């Protein structure tokens, strides 16, 4: 049981116990008054300051106000600034500060605290694991890697450090090397290893190298509640939405959008071809490591429900056409983009991040033979001027072995069963 | 880095508290 009272705090343990009792009884405002009282009378007390912070934390929870929680984050810092802080209290205070900073999305502030924590407690392996997460959350995987390498150099069977090292390795396309770390880390059962991300990426890594045990892990990930199914492995889901790999226009209810796309398809094609000829740079190579081989680039008009105005200069009539359909232009979990794929291209089996969107494919330039897309267990072909619709949260795969290029138009839509407030509130992806 | 077609980032969203 942690030691939180320095020498002077024990002399006033009565008052501090009484203030804490008010907080644990739920009488939150009484408790802040008591702790602010103690903070004034004993301005150097770490426990009184910690109490003020905790009560501000509880109060933000009750009020659900980021407002209040930002205050608690500064008080947690005030605690560490005081003299003669017990080590247990110093660690509790700065950890909760980092955690709440992450809860608010202040990832660079959380990282700063984590770095401080590691310097103060250099033998705590758990804090270096937490520091690696802080790096990953800001997209600094280089430093995250070194952190977990050091953790493994001292405690080489740390499961948490294993999965996160494997995750980093896999993201850098070191697929074979990633597998033992991800696998051994999931099997350790350590806290923080039962996470869908690691099942998702171990299975994918195994699929890429031909290891047939991959669905062994998709199975277990489904049993442990990370995947809705073994075929649909998205991780940012609204549970309950109808799940099937392929849809018809009527099944989605977006029949006006589909009609508009198919009736005006030559216009959409021509503006894409014009960009290919006179503005090649607007097409950007796919940068998610989804290709085994080949050339594949996309020209994006909407992403996260935001129109790219420079991009729409190149497809002005197409953008004007789409503005009439908020079900796609307001889909903050999807994109609207041209997609070109050239012969000799194979896209790995992969899954999208969310089940909250459906993906439409309008055929623009489709060679007679060589192009096909599998989703789940049904494989289909594109047609010039016709729309395919599939739920890309299911595993899907694509080939291109024609003798010329293949151009399609991709239009993501909210899953139809999502409510207007869900569509307005769910975080963008 | 954003998750557009795949799930390769450690987290795909930005959090905003309550
Ligand atoms: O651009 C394509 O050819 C389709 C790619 C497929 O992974 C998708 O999400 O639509
Ligand atoms: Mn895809």
């Amino acid at each position: 049981k942690p030691k939180l009272l320095n020498k002077f705090d024990k002399t006033i343990k009565a008052e501090l116990d009484a203030a804490e009792k008010l907080r644990k009884r739920g009488k939150i405002e009484e408790a802040v008054n008591a702790f602010k009282e103690l903070v004034r009378k004993y301005p150097q007390s770490p426990r009184a300051r910690y109490g003020k912070a905790q009560c501000e934390d509880d109060l933000a929870e009750k009020r659900r106000s980021n407002e209040v929680l930002r205050g608690a984050i500064e008080t947690y810092q005030e605690v560490a600034s005081l003299p003669d802080v017990p080590a247990d209290l110093l660690k509790l205070s700065l950890k909760r500060r980092s955690d709440r900073q992450q809860f608010l999305g202040h990832m660079r502030g959380s990282l700063l605290t984590l770095q401080r924590l590691v310097q103060l407690f250099p033998n705590d392996t758990s804090l270096k694991n937490d520091l690696g997460v802080g790096y990953l959350l800001i997209g600094d995987n280089d430093n995250a890697k070194k952190v977990y390498e050091e953790v493994l150099s001292v405690t080489p069977n740390d499961g948490f450090a294993k999965v996160h090292y494997g995750f980093i390795l896999k993201a850098q396309n070191k697929i074979a090397e990633s597998i033992p770390y991800l696998k051994e880390g999931i099997e350790s059962g350590d806290p923080g290893t039962d996470d869908g991300r690691f099942y998702f990426h171990l299975g994918d890594a195994m699929q890429r190298v031909g290891n047939k045990e991959a669905y062994k892990w998709y199975e277990l990930g489904h049993k442990r509640g990370h995947f809705a199914s073994v075929w649909q492995r998205s991780l940012y889901n609204v549970n309950g939405l109808k799940a099937q790999p392929w849809w018809t226009p009527k099944e989605t209810g977006y029949t006006e959008l589909v009609k508009s796309l198919e009736r005006n398809w030559k216009l959409i094609r021509d503006e894409g071809l014009a960009v290919m000829d006179k503005a090649k740079g607007l097409f950007l190579p796919e940068d998610e490591n989804l290709r085994e081989k080949g050339d594949w680039s996309q020209f994006t008009l909407w992403q996260q429900g935001r129109r790219n105005e420079n991009a729409c200069k190149g497809a002005p009539k197409t953008c004007t056409l789409l503005e009439k359909f908020p079900e796609t232009t307001g889909c903050r979990r999807g994109q609207i983009k041209y997609s070109i794929m050239h012969p000799g291209t194979h896209v790995w089996p992969h899954t999208g991040p969310t089940n909250c969107r459906l993906r439409m494919h309008l055929g623009l330039v489709i060679p007679k033979e060589g192009c096909k897309i599998r989703c789940a267990n049904e494989t289909k072909t594109w047609e010039e001027g016709k729309v395919l619709i599939f739920d890309d949260s299911f595993e899907h795969e694509v080939w291109q072995d024609a003798s010329s290029f293949r151009l399609i138009f991709i239009v993501d839509v909210w899953h139809p069963e999502l409510t207007p407030q869900q569509r307005r509130s769910l975080p963008a992806i | 880095g954003k998750c557009k077609d795949g799930l390769g980032e450690y987290t795909c969203t930005s959090l905003e508290g309550f």
